[PDB]
């Protein structure tokens, strides 16, 4: 041919060039986290180290997190949820300072069609002025249907239990833990789901599920 | 501001070897070709060697074949010619070129400055131009025009031609590529038109700035002709 | 008082709804049954064009019906060429959450935008040989649905707050703002003669805005859900929409109504995109059912069927000759159809 | 006038032939589709392609049964044919022994297999378990005659050491401990341990592995005894006694239900794969 | 407050109901009219030759 | 000589 040949030429590096930018790029995995107005969302990422999202991100033992807060901006989230399918997994975070609408969305998103084999990690957050209300204030002007008495473990049980009440799909599962402001122990609860989710995955990928 | 500055001059006794560098700076160096296009000291223009983008594709010149190898290093933006064994009919000036190959392209586009190579004493598409001088005066329209041996025209509709404009003491330039494009700068005044093997340009309401000679060149297949000078 | 506000803006309702109630004599489905069909069609996919690897997202083809453009979550803005399958440039986006592309008419720049709330402009001529970031385009609030270039200076941007604007390049400001609608702005289209354009949106209206005055000449109101595709008739004059209804509907301009309804009892999915020929006889609507289908503008009979993607057809698009059809898809394939 | 067991292994010879061509074309296809941006593809590929091969070469060995030896081919085909199935088998068993390894890797060690795993480790795996049949085919290679007979028309070829009784005796047990002992020591610790690791969390427990395994195994180890052990006693044997003619009239059948595990290996591939079907239609 | 807006849609309601209005028989006629017109010049509706087509 | 396979 004529001297299409250097076009030909410049297609193939641009092709190389992309593959080899496909290959480093999956080595990172990625997180989506969901949950509440000031429940935490950035306590969690400000330990583990504005207008539209925000990707903060941090290595641990040989393995690159990448944490997505899509919750700064506010718009239909049906026309944006779909873009954050094939998702590791979701760190839906809860405070116990109030509330309602935190069990709903938990319910929204616990049956989305697109979310239905994603697993979720639950932090329930600030369990001491949890504790120190519930010396003050029963649980009951909450949650009316609650009939146990008003101590700690109880009601934290109660709470987690309602909080779990809204799976239905048993495919997916929930970790569920309680952090209270712990220094160093929620990285670890990720890697550790996170570990488990990569070797179903691993698992499932060469025909032996 | 694109720059390219080119060094290694002098005066080199027959069958020794000498080396010339190109020296770029002020764009992407890694993503352009790069050619080594030579004039006589009284004579036309000739093509030497040509790199390609990522050192891959290397071409010489029927008569510069084996003598001389060219490289390149994108870390540190330079090109290199190495020539060895010269002859009496090796000493010419030598001009560093940028070129970029794609759909809407335009090659050929900067030239260097040039290099002043003297040595001491000891089939193949043919471009002619039929005319040699042509009077003129400001005010008026020329024409000059070029013939080939073989058809430039190619089955994708495309015909490959050039045509370059130097100056007194000057750099050559590009006016027109594919016979029919006019290149990023180059006024109105100039426009070119031709068909199958007979190729005219025509440029009216000629200035002083116009003066020089016009070269015409061929890309179909891996030359220059011989170039009309306007006289005021 | 509210009431008095309220029984006025009812009054002016129902004497609109009355006047175009009125202005309909006769149906165009009892005047078209004197021409006869156009037959089957049947195209076949004369290219393929992989190199994408994830969930191509919007595309738009060149004046000169050979260049193309398509962005990804890969995010990597890629521009083709349609006749050799050729890759000619491969520009690596900021954020990787775009949905949205553009191609100037004078084939210069290329635009951008998505979930960051900015439209981002490239230059593709410059003297240094690479492609570089011109302006960012900042202001809005919502995510940005939609973009069009007007000439290399003025462009018009579709929002996620229910809000459109006018910009200008030279200086990056906000020249005009259109507002009045309630939900938030899905889909563009502009008219032929660059004067008018229509926008739809999710509360299932959609309405003609000029871009001299920012005034709101009409409003169509006729679907019963979100509005996913405009696009205008070739004439200039009507214009038709794809809702998540699984219907498309087609209105007039100079009338103020609807004309026709493309629907059918076996399909249930939302259409994802709408576009016409070059001479406006058939619709070709990209479905949710992973396959493209193209109707009579006329009828409302379905003609022909594009099946052969794996994904959603999330994008499609047909050249200024009128040539070929470009198909894209959550597969990461493009198709080119004739 | 055949013998029983001569029309019992033909049958089975034209069922394993037929099915294990077809079944191997369908996985080759199938397979070579998607050997790009798939990791385990290329896996299956070469013991696709390696079974394909052993599998085409069945008619020469049903000609040469249904008559009494008939050897219309010479010496050159008596030196070299014999090695390509002879290769084919020991490839197969290597790639099923690395591809246990590749799973064992797998699911031990999750965060290595995610940043150095890549495409070249498994082409360079493949080669290696490719290869390594070589060493093993050469004795074949290097010692295999042609005999004439001037008695009533018949010609023989096979295997001949004239006064190398040692190097017999030392490749049978070389290929005999390697190629049964260490796959089948391989296979069995690496899916036990599978199993293990497996069936202690909630979110990765599961049944279908248990099938698999315990099929794979089980199939692997009796179709393949009988085979190896005729062969090795029929090889220490002398050439003069009334067992040998008795495990010389039992080899046909052994070499049959050694061929069967052939047709057995790609099912278990098609049955237990994802969305078969959907690939199919994509290729 | 309040009846910023509803005046606002008031005006707007106003303005909007001040348009013309056409027959539907005329603009039928209008669409049809520019197909039969613009047919011939349509490479989709009818088979394209094999010489000259760009993509064969 | 050992016929047959081996």
């Amino acid at each position: 041919s004529a001297e299409e040949r250097a076009a030909l030429e410049r297609s193939k590096a641009i092709e190389k060039n992309l593959k080899e930018d496909g290959i480093s790029a999956a080595k990172d995995v990625k997180l989506l986290l969901l949950g509440a107005d000031n429940s935490g969302k950035s306590t969690i990422v400000k330990q583990m180290k504005t207008t539209g999202i925000v990707e903060t991100h941090f290595t641990f033992k040989n393995l690159h997190f990448r944490l997505f807060d899509v919750g700064g901006q506010r718009s239909e989230r049906k026309k944006w949820i779909h873009c954050f399918e094939d998702v590791t997994a979701i760190i839906f975070c809860v405070d116990l300072s109030d509330m309602h609408e935190s069990l709903m969305l938990f319910d929204s998103i616990c049956n989305n069609k697109f979310f239905i084999d994603t697993s979720i990690i639950l932090f329930l957050n600030k369990k001491d002025l949890f504790g120190e209300k519930i010396k003050k204030s029963p649980l009951t002007i909450c949650f009316p249907e609650y009939t146990g008495p008003n101590t700690y473990e109880d009601a934290a049980a109660y709470i987690q239990a309602q909080f779990e009440s809204k799976n239905r799909s048993p495919n997916k599962e929930i970790y569920c833990h309680m952090t209270c402001a712990t220094d160093t122990n929620n990285a670890q609860v990720i890697f550790d789901a996170v570990t488990d989710i990569i070797i179903a995955n691993n698992l499932r990928g060469c025909g032996l599920y | 501001d694109v720059q390219l500055v080119e060094s290694g001059g002098g005066l080199v006794q027959p069958g020794g070897s000498r080396k010339l560098s190109c020296s770029a700076s002020g764009f992407a160096f890694s993503s352009f070709g790069m050619h080594w296009v030579r004039q006589a000291p009284e004579k036309g223009l000739e093509w030497v060697a040509y790199i390609s983008s990522g050192s891959g594709t290397i071409y010489y010149a029927d008569t510069v074949k084996g003598r001389f190898t060219i490289s390149r290093d994108d870390p540190k933006n330079t090109l290199f010619l190495q020539m060895t064994s010269l002859r009496s009919e090796d000493t010419a000036m030598y001009y560093c070129v940028r070129s970029i190959y794609y759909y809407g392209s335009s090659p050929f586009d900067f030239w260097g400055q040039g290099t002043t190579l003297t040595v001491s004493s000891g089939s193949d598409i043919v471009m002619t131009q039929a005319t040699s001088s042509v009077p003129v005066t400001p005010g008026e329209s020329v024409s000059i025009s070029c013939r080939s041996s073989k058809s430039l025209l190619h089955s994708n509709g495309n015909t490959y031609l050039y045509w370059f404009l130097q100056r007194p003491g000057q750099s050559p330039q590009l006016l027109i590529y594919r016979m029919s494009n006019l290149a990023s700068g180059v006024p109105d005044r100039f426009s070119g038109s031709g068909s199958g093997t007979a190729f005219t340009l025509t440029i009216s309401r000629l200035e002083a700035e116009d003066v020089g000679v016009y070269y015409c060149m061929q890309h179909l297949e891996y030359t220059f002709g011989a170039g009309t000078k306007l006289e005021l | 008082e509210l009431d008095q506000l309220r029984q006025e803006a009812e009054q002016l309702k129902n004497q609109i709804r009355d006047a175009r109630k009125a202005c309909a004599d006769a149906t165009l489905s009892q005047i078209t049954n004197n021409i006869d069909p156009v037959g089957r069609i049947q195209m076949r996919t004369r290219r393929t064009l992989r190199g994408h690897l994830a969930k191509i997202y919007a595309m738009h083809w060149g004046t000169d019906s050979r260049l193309l453009v398509s962005a990804s979550q890969d995010g990597k803005l890629i521009i083709w060429d349609s006749y050799t399958t050729n890759k000619v440039h491969a520009i690596p986006l900021r954020s990787s959450w775009v949905m949205t592309c553009a191609y100037a008419p004078s084939g210069n720049y290329v635009a951008c935008g998505g979930l960051d709330n900015i439209c981002s402009i490239y230059n593709l001529k410059t003297r240094e040989g690479n492609v570089r970031v011109s302006r960012e385009l900042a202001g809005h609030t919502g995510y940005l649905s939609c973009c069009r270039f007007l000439d290399d200076n003025q462009i018009v941007t579709s929002s996620g707050d229910t809000t459109c604007a006018l910009w200008d390049i030279e200086t990056g400001q906000q020249t005009t703002t259109f507002t009045g609608h309630t939900g938030d702005v899905m889909s563009l289209s502009l008219a032929p003669d660059t004067r008018l354009f229509v926008s739809g949106a999710c509360d299932a209206s959609a309405k003609l805005w000029d871009v001299r005055e920012g005034m709101c000449r009409q409003t169509f109101t006729g679907h019963e859900s979100d509005i996913n595709a405009i696009c205008f008739f070739p004439n200039g004059n009507a214009f038709a929409t794809g809702s998540d209804d699984a219907t498309c509907r087609l209105f007039d301009l100079r009338a103020d109504q609807e004309l026709m309804t493309y629907s059918h009892d076996n399909i249930i999915c939302g259409i994802t995109s709408v576009s016409f020929s070059k001479s406006g006889r058939l619709l070709l609507a990209g479905y949710d059912d992973f396959n493209c289908n193209v109707w009579d503008a006329l009828k409302a009979d379905r003609a022909g069927v594009l099946a052969g993607h794996d994904n959603r057809v999330s994008c499609l698009g047909v050249t200024d000759d009128g040539m070929a059809v470009a198909t894209g898809s959550w597969d990461s394939f493009l198709k080119i159809w004739n | 006038t055949l013998r029983v067991p001569d029309i019992l292994a033909l049958v089975i010879f034209a069922v394993v032939f037929l099915v294990g061509v077809l079944g191997n074309a369908l996985v080759v296809w199938v397979t070579a589709f998607e050997a790009k941006r798939t990791i385990n593809a290329i896996w299956f590929l070469n013991l696709a392609v390696a079974d394909f091969l052993s599998c085409l070469a069945l008619p020469i060995l049903f000609t040469s049964i249904v008559q009494h030896h008939h050897w219309p081919f010479g010496g050159a085909a008596c030196s070299i044919l014999p090695s390509l199935i002879l290769l084919n088998m020991y490839a197969s068993i290597l790639l099923l022994a690395t591809i246990s390894a590749d799973r064992f890797l797998l699911v031990f060690k999750p965060i290595w297999c995610q940043n150095f795993r890549g495409a070249g480790l498994a082409w360079i795996a493949c080669a290696v378990a490719w290869g390594l049949a070589l060493l093993l085919t050469i004795p074949s290679f290097l010692y295999r005659v042609v005999r004439e007979e001037y008695f009533p028309p018949k010609v023989l070829c096979g295997v001949d050491y004239s006064h190398d009784k040692r190097r017999e005796r030392a490749v049978a047990i070389v290929r005999l401990v390697l190629g049964f002992l260490w796959p089948l020591l391989t296979l069995t610790i690496c899916y036990t341990f599978i199993l293990l690791r497996t069936w202690s969390r909630r979110a990765t427990r599961s049944t279908k592995t248990l099938k698999v395994v315990v099929a794979v195994v089980a199939s692997f180890f009796i179709f393949w005894l009988p085979y190896q052990v005729t062969g090795i006693m029929m090889s220490f044997l002398e050439p003069s006694s009334p067992t040998f003619l008795l495990l010389k009239k039992l080899d046909s059948l052994c070499v049959s239900f050694a061929y069967i595990n052939c047709c057995i290996n790609p099912i278990i591939y098609v049955v237990a794969g994802q969305g078969f079907q959907g690939r199919l239609r994509k290729s | 407050a309040s009846i910023a807006q509803a005046r606002k849609l008031v005006e707007q309601l106003k303005m909007e109901a001040n348009i013309d209005r056409i027959k539907v028989s005329k603009a039928a006629a209008d669409l049809m009219a520019y197909c039969e017109a613009h047919a011939k010049e349509d490479p989709l509706l009818t088979p394209v030759p094999a010489s000259e087509n760009p993509f064969r | 000589f050992k016929p047959x396979a081996x």
